[PDB]
DNA sequence: AAAAAAAAAAAAAAAAAAAAAAAAA
DNA sequence: TTTTTTTTTTTTTTTTTTTTTTTTT
């Protein structure tokens, strides 16, 4: 895919000035719905920038994504399309119906007959995703090589008489259902998912994906599979989405040449945003904000800036980043102070959002109450 | 001809220089140091006679044999007087290596066969060194005469012994024939290197005299070898399994003057300001905790008295802390500074277990011993994230470990103690996940008898501050921006190591009578503090206490190379083990 | 305290790579 | 006498079952 020429056509379009939205609605084509998901899919895909000031404080460039909600979403679907999409993209699943497991170990290939040290799944993704379905449903050793990849970026094997340490790293974009098969807006997200709060810890977006009774979007989405059940039959085989190819291309060309550097970031901003989080959070019984949260924010800025080209992050791309980690941290949240933090940090989370959205959600709001207290 | 070539050889290395003859004079060191083998530079070769290099790399099979008769020669040459007993000549091994940039195994055709190829890899297994000869004498069974000095081809070439002087009389004789070292190796493909969806590929290497055992499995290697096919009495037809010939090895990954550098280093008034301010440069705050690792790395002293018993002088470190604070990156820095130095969860790591593990195999019936991240870290560092939550069996081998500094399993084989003398730093978090101090005591549930191991226990807290929180997200942001008195990573662990190896400290007198009294204040505060309580604070202070301040004072002594450790410095460790008492007492 | 599920032990079977001896001409 | 095919042996790995151990009600 070494292509010249087409470096033209990426800046071609680099250059539109909405292209933001246009990536963003050109993950996944077979998905209805799920912009939010979507973006920060996006965002994964173009990743940060990785940084080892001197050569002992480790900070990954990685976005890893967390995809956890109620079944019949589409969260597989998101990682297929990841797979099929991302060059060095890897799939495997909790349970032991993938190709390849999390965890290292060394033996005879049994189709090569030959003595071969198995990498990990994680290793294999050196540079590039590693796809974990059924994140809730890993075996202790696969819990502890998960932690360890996510948390040092590499793996030590010690298993025949091989004494290694070798890198692997991957962003990791995960799919899980929460406890009990259903998501509880009453319960915040750490304690309704089967997973501890050191793996949970090591995740820069959290996307809580609900299944509500709504009859627009039920209707709509039935739509959408059937009319793709209808165009896929044996005997018939507000942006444009770009083509799926030149999508890779231009995933290739940013993550390959463009290194955004923040020498624009208001300090001033975000230090006064991280301590109003900072008091707000602990005025209530809720998970506090802590630092590696402004990490998170600065990676999504950055790789925010990557989409763009623009090669140094603009306060609009700090902004954005800003929505997205204020939009994951407030639904990780339990019910009450999901609306605490939206109406105390409303501000920053409307930016980009124009006011039909907002005031599409509330009138959808006020007639889903008007619903229940009809059929109560 | 080919005596040619070995007088061009000989001439190369008798003449090169660069003023200083390299090759003349590493010849003279290694013969005068019994090593009998060389390492030859390719390009310098190449550069004072490329013709040579040329052959090299188009036949290395016999020009290499031609240098090794050359430098056998100029060897004798240079150190032909030698006392009686010695004064045979000694072969010498011509290692070669070369800067050219390796070649991927994909590009090993069939082409390159017989060829110098350089190939980068991982070794993932090694086998034990055995004989192998290079020189063979055969006895007729009939006749009974002898064929001395049959010449023994190099590499996986066997040989074929004479039919005629009956018919195949011969047989060898063990006690005269010459034999040298000799290696089989695994060599995988670098995982980065193998394609996406795609199975790494294998080499075969052959190491030699003094090639064998210069790595082990795991290694990240270069090899400049012969690529070569077995040589055996000769549905694939005409397949014959190919092999390297290891001829150089490159694994990837203390001089005077930086001997008085430490020295130097540590003569300085304020060496343990600079040392406290260069370990964790990018993370803000947390001073104390800073000296506190500081002094774990650089260890107390261990004792052995004259009854045989062990003091161990190795500080074990607890923190306990909110998941916000920087004590992961913390204990990331501790295991990439420490000399050695191993980083672990509590459920030890991806396969690669915390304790060491015996197991029998079945076939061979050995002891294999799989190490854990303990024994691993022997006379290091062990970084335990996650420290709270490990499995009961390593539990109890780290209770035993922490203190005793040996593993002792027994298993249905065999009885033995590893020795694992490891300090273990450890980080954790509160049981309900934020420190509350309305159930002050009960954030930890560690057992009382594990708390007594660790020298120290830091406690960290993020409950409130709005100028604490505006300068770290300030003071992160700048970190990102950027990416004088600090020590750098190489430097500071070299210190580390030499003040380890070479200085160990002992108390004085007077600095032992303060800490006597000191200790036993401390010991009345807690006892009347936990009547007052009438429940005991799981966090006591015993003997091991005492013993705890007196390593943290060692380690200060030592860090200033001083022999024996001052008032100061034991006033500076009580007030480390104070800032951990905070935690024993002010808890509660 | 007792049952259910998981893990490890252990024993039997298969591949196979190579060295030596008996039968054949 | 000289080849050849077998014979073994010597390692190693793999698979099934059983037994032993760990977690839950
Ligand atoms: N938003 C959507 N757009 C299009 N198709 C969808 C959407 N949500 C669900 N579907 C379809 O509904 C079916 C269920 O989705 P899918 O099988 O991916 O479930 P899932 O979210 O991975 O569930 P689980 O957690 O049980 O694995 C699929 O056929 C999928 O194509
Ligand atoms: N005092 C600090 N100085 C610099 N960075 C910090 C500080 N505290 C937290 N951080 C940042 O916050 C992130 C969380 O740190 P980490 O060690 O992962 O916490 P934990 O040990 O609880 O997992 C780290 O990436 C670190 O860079
Ligand atoms: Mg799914
Ligand atoms: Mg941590
Ligand atoms: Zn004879």
């Amino acid at each position: 895919e070494l292509t010249d020429e087409d470096v033209k056509m990426i800046t071609s379009l680099s250059k539109d000035q909405q292209i933001g939205e246009k990536i963003f609605a050109s993950i996944a084509p077979s998905i209805y719905g799920h912009e939010d998901i979507k973006r920060g899919l996006a965002l994964a895909l173009f990743g940060g920038e990785p940084k080892n000031p001197g050569g002992k404080h480790k900070v990954r460039g990685d976005i890893n994504v967390l995809l956890c909600g109620d079944p019949g979403t589409a969260k597989s679907q998101f990682l297929k399309y990841i797979e099929k999409v991302s060059s060095r993209a890897i799939f495997t699943t909790g349970q032991g119906a993938s190709a390849v497991g999390l965890t290292a170990y060394v033996q005879r290939h049994p189709v090569s007959r030959e003595w071969t040290l198995e990498a990990g799944a994680l290793v294999l993704a050196d540079r590039g995703v590693c796809l974990i379905d059924e994140f809730d449903k890993m075996n202790d050793q696969d819990r502890t090589s998960i932690h360890e990849a996510m948390e040092q970026q590499s793996i030590s094997i010690s298993k025949a008489g091989i004494v290694t340490s070798l890198q692997a790293r991957c962003t990791v974009i995960a799919a899980a259902n929460p406890i009990g098969g259903r998501y509880d807006p009453s319960l915040t997200f750490s304690e309704n998912v089967d997973l501890t709060e050191p793996i949970i810890s090591r995740f820069d977006i959290l996307c809580v994906v609900r299944d509500t009774v709504d009859p627009v979007q039920d209707e709509m989405l039935a739509r959408f599979v059937v009319g793709s059940h209808v165009r896929h039959h044996p005997s018939n085989k507000g942006v444009e989405p770009l083509p799926q190819e030149v999508l890779k291309k231009y995933i290739i060309y940013a993550k390959e040449r463009v290194h955004p550097k923040l020498n624009q970031m208001d300090q001033d901003k975000v230090a006064k945003m991280y301590s109003d989080l900072r008091k707000e959070s602990m005025a209530t019984g809720s998970i506090p904000i802590t630092v590696r949260h402004i990490e998170s924010m600065i990676r999504m800025a950055e790789a925010h800036a990557r989409i763009h080209l623009r090669d140094y992050v603009i306060e609009d791309d700090v902004n954005m980043a800003i929505r997205v980690m204020l939009e994951s941290f407030i639904d990780t949240q339990k019910f009450s102070v999901m609306r605490s933090m939206r109406k105390t940090f409303a501000r920053y989370l409307s930016f980009r959002r124009d006011n039909n959205e907002l005031l599409l959600f509330i009138l959808k709001q006020l007639v889903a109450e008007q619903v229940t207290y009809q059929r109560n | 001809r080919k005596s040619q070539l070995q007088r061009r050889f000989k001439e190369f290395l008798r003449q090169y220089r660069v003023f200083t003859f390299k090759y003349r004079d590493e010849l003279k060191r290694h013969y005068n140091l019994g090593e009998y083998w060389i390492e030859v530079e390719m390009e310098d070769l190449a550069s004072f006679d490329e013709d040579l290099a040329d052959y090299l790399y188009k036949q290395p099979a016999e020009h290499l044999q031609l240098l090794e008769e050359a430098a056998k020669e100029v060897a004798d040459e240079v150190t032909r007087p030698r006392p009686s007993g010695e004064e045979v000549l000694q072969d010498i091994q011509v290692m070669l290596k070369s800067d050219a940039s390796p070649s991927s195994i994909r590009s090993l055709k069939s082409d390159m066969m017989s060829h110098l190829v350089k190939i980068p890899g991982i070794i993932i297994a090694a086998s034990a060194v055995r004989a192998k000869a290079t020189r063979i004498s055969i006895q007729c069974r009939s006749c009974r005469n002898t064929l001395t000095n049959i010449a023994m081809r190099p590499g996986l070439e066997g040989y074929a012994l004479p039919r005629k002087c009956p018919l195949d009389p011969y047989f060898i004789m063990p006690d005269k024939c010459k034999c040298v070292d000799f290696q089989t190796l695994k060599l995988q493909e670098l995982p980065d290197a193998v394609p996406h969806g795609e199975m790494p590929r294998h080499m075969q290497l052959y190491c030699d005299r003094y090639l064998c055992d210069k790595v082990v499995p795991g290694n990240r290697v270069t090899i400049m070898g012969i690529y070569s096919i077995k040589k055996f009495g000769l549905v694939g037809v005409g397949i014959r399994s190919s092999y390297i010939r290891v001829l150089g090895i490159q694994v990837d990954t203390v001089s005077p003057q930086e001997e008085e550098e430490f020295r130097r280093l540590a003569a300085l008034p304020n060496v343990y300001e600079v040392i406290s301010k260069s370990i964790a440069p990018s993370i803000f705050g947390g001073t104390d905790m800073k000296k506190a690792i500081a002094c774990l790395l650089f260890g107390g002293s261990r004792k052995r008295l004259p009854d045989g018993l062990t003091r161990r002088g190795d500080i074990n470190l607890l923190m306990l802390g909110d998941p916000g604070t920087a004590k992961s990156q913390l204990l990331k820095f501790v295991e990439k500074c420490s000399p050695i130095g191993v980083y672990t969860s509590g459920k030890g790591s991806s396969a690669a277990g915390l304790t060491a593990s015996v197991m029998r195999d079945p076939s061979s019936r050995n002891f294999i011993m799989e190490g854990g991240a303990m024994v691993l870290a022997d006379g290091g560092v062990v970084c335990i994230d996650e420290f709270d939550k490990m499995r009961e069996d390593d539990r109890v081998a780290i209770h035993e470990a922490m203190e005793q500094q040996t593993i002792s399993i027994a298993k249905a084989g065999i009885t033995t103690t590893l020795n694992s003398r490891c300090s273990v730093l450890a980080a954790a978090n509160s049981v309900f996940g934020r420190w509350d101090e309305t159930k002050g005591e009960d954030n930890i549930d560690f057992m009382p008898t594990i708390l007594s191991r660790f020298d120290m226990i830091f406690i960290v807290k993020d409950e409130h501050n709005e100028e604490r929180d505006v300068m770290l997200a300030k003071h992160v942001i700048t970190l990102h921006v950027s990416a004088e008195g600090e020590i750098d990573l190489a430097k500071l662990k070299k210190f580390i190591a030499y003040c380890r190896v070479k200085c160990g400290p002992r108390l004085s007198a007077e600095a032992a009578e303060k800490l006597k009294n000191r200790y036993i204040i401390m010991r009345s505060g807690a006892r009347q503090h936990e009547r007052d309580s009438d429940r005991r604070s799981s966090i006591p202070i015993t003997v091991r206490q005492l013993e705890a301040i007196v390593r943290i004072a060692e380690a200060l002594s030592k860090m200033k190379l001083q022999p024996f450790a001052t008032e100061a410095d034991v006033e500076e460790a009580l007030r480390l083990f104070q800032v951990s008492t905070l935690d024993a007492a002010l808890s509660g």
